[PDB]
């Protein structure tokens, strides 16, 4: 049942018509669905005309045998008016009895054949019709799925920033649900029903026009109370949803922070609240909910007084001759079956409107601008000497973040980029990645520049750790192959060993097959870190750049991590930034960087003798102020 | 499934006056559904076969009376079965709330935050929406099958077998498809939910993505799970298909064996000829009902998945209890002692710690140094009862942890764990959590020492500034440092750091630990301390190292001493 409160498009038809021309190619098969629908929709509303005329056989055989032989239907009639019952030959004057003749069995039976023929057809062109139209929603999802996949992987690093914490998430997961459902219902419900209310008025017109009249005027009446009580509903959907959301939001919040609650003291706080919003959200769900439910109803009792009409007015023309008791059995069947559409027109209207609105925001996401094209150059770092030439950066046109550096990393020597919060460490080393674009300055890689190169064989061979560890919902082992996939079980662990994972790896239950998420696992921060460490290594580079990569571990295992690789990173550069002063030592390249700029260079020895900046950190690190 | 009805029987039991009024009211109005046809051939053959004109006229009342009736016991009937389900689903959400609210950090961490709200929030919903579309569209079948059937025999005895016939087959034609169609939907479920977490995935870790330059075989890997989840699709797809056309055709095939039969018995007379409208009508709308019954028993696999998963978190019993009637220390000062504790986590075969043994007197600082995965941090939750030492001593104040008033504990324990969580709402409110009733006076000197005060003082809405749903508009740094400040507030008698002090340059770190190392001169400090430098000025010194204490004593003994302090020292002498 649809329960989506309602969306505001910036075009609908032009939105439709883009949706339309994405089930373009299988125009074919579109074209083989609309047609399999039209023959079986007319086979399935002529059927009921010949049961009709079938059960208008029997009446005339039952009551024509009734009647004296011999004489004919007029001076039949014209007995039975005289004899008094005028009305009952008023009901005999409008037939094709013969006087003194019983049931004709086998003009019964071969007319019912052909009904039996005719809805053999009629059942067995749906389901053809169904299983083509699941073939085409199906190519069609997939192409869209595909496109989007290649759209998301290639749009610019900072769209993702700009939109608000899972947007993108809820634009190409359940957004595309909702394309789905109304493009699969657009084609197999909604044609249905209005082809079934044209062919229906058709065929009832030829029945008789009065009674027609009578079932046609409902239609304005069952919309009228549909939109009626989808306005009033609208509200409620609103206020459900909302409060649906603000009770997830605090359940995640007491989950996630239970710690906290625990020992502040607020678990009883937080079940109040909890006491308080889940019955808001109650109340909110059953009021939206009973007027969701009303609209059936609702629209069934319309339907039933049209029938109820239709069976008068039917009744009292067929005993007056007007027209024939098979031809009113098929005006029940008739109105029975178009009362039917009338029922879920909400529904469809409902569905349509939202995934209409998915589209557009579909497309939205589609048309925005990517990444420029990067020129295949497939970049050829030997030794690792890096340069910035005047380089300048901003995050957005105005406030600037990066002015004017140049550093220059000779091949083997281990640059270290200190400074406070906020100076753009993070940015600097993302701009060597080319996350974003430089704006007036020059990075270059042994010579070559950085702009002219296949961004994809450049970021293959960097290696880099983030500042923010992320490892996705897998195993421990998962996570590190992640680097090398084609790596066997034997380079993973010696990686894990290099990084010392395979240290507290022995402790867990499950060693390497231990489920791990980004939101807390049985594994610290600190070990995490490690995890990111093994899996960067894994991934061969050829220059390794580590952005807080042991924040959070000891200045005693670090060391041991340093020992190991340090035949790995032996004449490999490496940018490593940190806030500690104890990692960045035994490092050449000592860059003391503030507000963006670079206040001095060199290595440790010549920062210490100039008294300043570093000077002052390093005393402020150890005993002192 | 078994866990499935439990749920039911005992959660649906406090509203059963209202199923019982819902099975009643649509029993109604599913019979006056059924009975206009009947008062239609009534029509027919009382009517216009004996040429009355007035009991066509007169017998429209009574049509008028069944279908105002039938709305009126529809319109009753949705509000009850909707007031029934959504108040199920809220006593549901609630005991499954409350039973988690009770559990320690063991038993929540082995289920997991994230999957406990999927427990609470979306598996309640399911079982809600199965009692919902159970009260309102399965149980439409049983009386529309069987009152169908009596009015059958009530109208025409003699040909009722037709729908004796008819409704069987129907039945089995479509339980051998709906068979066949579970299995594969629950298949095309599992895969649904598997490219959606894969796309989370890709987007969570867009960075790490595109630094290891995976997005060839990221396509590729996206490629074989979307083209999976159409082809099990299609399979699904090609079952469905027959669902209604099979039923379309037993309706049109049971209405052309009507009129033949209902045409051989009225030559005869043993039948009017106005029953042949009344009969179609029963096999149209009961072979309806039946088919559109069984379209919603596809998700029953579903809604029993979720009922396990509800179930085995609502059977999971709390072992970190509240002794009955604990004593009451009044003006709990913090005086903290572990005798050979040892926590040996479940999953045993390695204790994480091992015959633990110091003091930490009344305003004294004791600092915790160690490698990672020493368990610093398993002390530190041992301390505050997280957990509960399994074969240990652990008593504050003298008196053993373990039987003690457990609230009293929370109250005065300042604790800053390494996590660092920020709850919606405001800087305000946040700091809320250490004193009920803060001054701005006080809050923005609480705020100020942990040097957390000029980046909010610097914001348009100063104390009142906007906090993210867990302190995510913050970049780390600034959250964990406003964690301190909100125990910092509380001036608590016992104040233990996980190690908050990450993230942090060197000039903010020095002023944040020698600011907190004044408000806390007469305290009871346990610090995970990291550097050596900040533990010279500690007054005791705990050598943790991968399970038990290799050494304790102040920083001079300690150098002289423990040779793992020593090489702390020298790794990070420069
Ligand atoms: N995505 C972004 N959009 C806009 N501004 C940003 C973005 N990322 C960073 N900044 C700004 O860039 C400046 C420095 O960024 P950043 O690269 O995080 O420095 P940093 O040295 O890494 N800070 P830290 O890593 O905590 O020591 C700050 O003024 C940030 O607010
Ligand atoms: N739920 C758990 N199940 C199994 N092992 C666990 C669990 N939680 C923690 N451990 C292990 O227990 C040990 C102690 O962990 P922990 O106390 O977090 O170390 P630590 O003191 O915090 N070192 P650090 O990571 O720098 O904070 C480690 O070997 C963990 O892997
Ligand atoms: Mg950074
Ligand atoms: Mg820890």
């Amino acid at each position: 049942l649809p329960q989506a409160p309602l969306e505001r498009t910036r075009d609908f038809k032009g939105s439709a018509i883009r949706l339309a021309r994405r089930l373009l190619p299988q125009r074919a098969l579109t074209l083989a669905v609309i047609l399999l629908g039209v023959g079986g929709i007319a086979i399935g509303v002529i059927g009921p005309r010949i049961l009709g005329h079938a059960t208008d056989l029997l009446f005339n055989g039952v009551i024509g045998r009734e009647l004296p032989a011999g004489l004919t239907k007029e001076q039949a009639v014209e007995a039975a008016r005289a004899r008094g019952d005028g009305t009952f030959a008023d009901l005999l004057s409008g037939m094709d009895i013969v006087p003194g003749q019983g049931v004709d069995f086998g003009a019964v039976g071969r007319t019912l054949a052909l009904a039996l023929g005719l809805y053999l057809v009629a059942a067995l062109l749906v389901w053809v019709q169904a299983r083509l139209l699941n073939v085409t929603v199906q190519r069609t999802m997939v192409a869209l799925r595909a496109e989007v996949q290649e759209k998301i992987h290639r749009l610019p690093l900072s769209y993702f920033d700009s939109r608000q914490r899972g947007e993108v998430l809820s634009r190409v997961t359940n957004d595309v649900d909702n394309i789905q459902n109304s493009v699969s219902m657009t084609i197999s419900q909604l044609l249905t029903s209005v082809l079934t209310v044209f062919a229906v008025l058709v065929m009832m017109l030829t029945i008789s026009p009065l009674l027609t009249l009578f079932t046609v005027v409902t239609v304005p009446a069952s919309l009228w109370v549909t939109r009626w009580i989808t306005r009033r509903s609208q509200p409620l959907f609103v206020a459900q949803w909302r409060n649906t959301g603000r009770l997830a939001a605090h359940l995640e919040e007491t989950y996630s922070g239970f710690t906290i609650v625990k020992t502040f003291g607020h678990r009883e706080a937080a079940a109040g609240k909890f006491a308080e919003l889940n019955s808001e959200t109650q109340q909110s769900s059953f009021g939206a909910q009973f007027f969701s439910g009303l609209v059936s109803p609702a629209t069934m009792f319309i339907g039933n007084l049209s029938y109820v009409a239709v069976a008068v007015v039917g009744g009292l023309q067929v005993a007056t001759g007007q027209i024939t008791l098979g031809s009113i059995q098929a005006f029940i069947q008739y109105v029975r079956q178009f009362n039917q559409p009338l029922t879920q027109v909400a529904g469809m209207y409902n569905t349509l409107q939202s995934g209409i609105a998915s589209a557009e925001r579909v497309f939205d996401l589609l048309d925005t601008e990517e990444e420029s094209a990067d020129s295949p150059r497939r970049a050829d770092v030997r030794t690792g000497r890096v340069e910035f030439e005047h380089v300048s950066f901003s995050y957005v046109p105005g406030t600037p973040v990066i002015e004017d550096l140049s550093l220059v990393a000779e091949p083997g020597s281990t640059v270290a980029i200190v400074g406070p919060t906020g100076a753009g460490k993070t940015t600097l080393v993302n701009l060597l990645m080319r996350f974003y674009d430089v704006d007036s300055g020059r990075i270059t890689i042994d010579g070559v520049d950085i702009a002219s190169v296949s961004r994809e064989s450049l970021r293959a061979s960097i290696g880099m750790v983030l500042q923010d560890t992320w490892l996705f919902a897998g195993t421990i082992y998962d996570n590190i192959a992640y680097g090398r996939p084609d790596a066997d079980e034997d380079e993973v662990i010696e990686a894990a060993t290099a990084a010392y994972v395979d240290r507290f790896v022995h402790t867990l239950p499950n060693g390497y097959d231990t489920r791990v998420d980004d939101d807390g696992g049985a594994i610290s921060a600190g070990e995490k870190q490690l995890i990111t460490i093994a899996r960067a290594v894994l991934a061969r580079p050829k220059l390794l750049v580590l952005d807080e990569a042991t924040s959070s571990v000891d200045t005693r295992t670090e060391l041991l991590i340093a020992h190991a690789m340090a035949e790995l990173r032996r004449d490999r550069t490496s940018f490593i930034i940190a806030h500690r002063l104890s990692t960045i030592r035994d490092a050449d390249l000592i860059l003391v960087m503030d507000s963006g700029r670079i206040i001095e260079r060199g290595t440790h020895e010549e920062l210490l003798a100039r008294h300043g900046r570093y000077w002052e950190m390093t005393r402020v690190h150890l005993g002192g102020i | 499934s078994n866990m499935l009805w439990a749920l039911l029987r005992q959660y649906v039991r406090p509203y059963r006056w209202l199923l019982a009024v819902v099975a009643v009211l649509q029993v109604i109005s599913n019979m006056a559904s059924l009975y206009l046809p009947t008062v239609n051939a009534a029509i027919i053959d009382d009517g216009v076969a004996k040429g009355d004109t007035a009991r066509i006229v007169e017998l429209g009342a009574v049509m008028l009376g069944v279908t105002a009736l039938q709305v009126v016991c529809a319109v009753g009937a949705v509000f009850f079965g909707a007031r029934a389900a959504t108040g199920f689903g809220h006593d549901l959400r609630a005991a499954v709330f409350t039973h988690v609210t009770t559990f320690s950090a063991e038993e929540a961490g082995r289920f997991g935050a994230a999957s406990l709200l999927t427990r609470t929030t979306n598996d309640v919903g399911h079982i809600q929406q199965l009692v919902q579309l159970t009260v309102t569209m399965l149980i439409t079948a049983p009386i529309m099958s069987i009152g169908g059937i009596f009015m059958a025999l009530h109208q025409d005895a003699g040909l009722s077998w037709l729908l004796l016939v008819s409704v069987p087959v129907l039945g089995l034609a479509n339980y051998w498809i709906i068979r066949h169609l579970m299995p594969v939907f629950t298949r095309m479920q599992s895969l649904i939910d598997g490219i959606n977490r894969v796309l989370r995935d890709q987007l969570s870790g867009i960075r790490v993505i595109r630094a290891f330059a995976r997005e060839p075989l990221e396509r590729v890997r996206f490629a074989e799970a979307n083209q999976t989840l159409s082809d099990s699709a299609l399979e699904a797809g090609r079952w469905q298909a027959l669902m209604l056309p099979v039923t379309t055709l037993v309706i049109n095939v049971s209405s052309v064996a009507l009129i033949w039969f209902g045409g051989l018995r009225i030559d005869a007379g043993q039948m009017q000829v106005g029953s042949l409208i009344a009969f179609l009508a029963y096999f149209m709308q009961i072979l309806m009902a039946v088919l559109m019954a069984t379209f919603m028993l596809v998700i029953f696999p579903r809604a029993a998945v979720c009922a396990d998963r509800i179930g085995e978190v609502l059977s999971t019993q709390t072992a970190i209890t509240n002794p009955a009637d604990p004593v009451r220390p009044a003006a709990i000062a913090g005086d903290i002692g572990v005798h050979d504790a040892t926590f040996c986590y479940p999953g045993a075969d390695r204790p994480v710690l091992q015959d633990v043994s110091f003091t930490v007197p009344r305003g004294t600082t004791t600092a915790v140094v160690g490698s990672t995965g020493s368990g610093k941090s398993t002390l530190i939750s041992l301390i505050c009862r997280l957990y509960d030492v399994t074969s240990g001593s652990l008593r504050i104040d003298g008196v053993d942890v373990r039987d003690l008033d457990i609230e009293q504990l929370w109250s005065a324990i300042g604790l800053v764990p390494q996590r660092g969580y920020l709850f919606s709402g405001t800087v305000a409110e946040n700091l809320r959590y250490g004193r009920a009733d803060a001054t701005d006076d006080e809050m923005w000197e609480a705020l100020r020492v942990a040097a957390a005060a000029d980046f909010v003082r610097a914001h348009p809405q100063g104390l009142d500034m906007p906090v993210a749903q867990g302190g995510i508009n913050f970049s780390g740094g600034q959250r964990q440092r406003l964690a301190i400040a909100r125990a910092v507030i509380r001036r608590p008698a016992i104040y233990l750091f996980d190690d908050a002090f990450s993230a942090l340059d060197v000039h903010t770190d020095a002023r944040v630990r020698d600011a907190l190392r004044e408000v806390a001169a007469d305290a009871t400090v346990v610090i995970v301390s990291q550097r050596i430098s900040t533990v010279i000025e500690a007054d005791q010194v705990v050598v943790i190292d991968d399970g038990r204490v290799v050494g304790i004593g102040t920083h001079d003994t300690l150098l002289a001493d423990c040779p793992i302090y020593a090489e702390f020292a020298e790794s990070q002498a420069l």
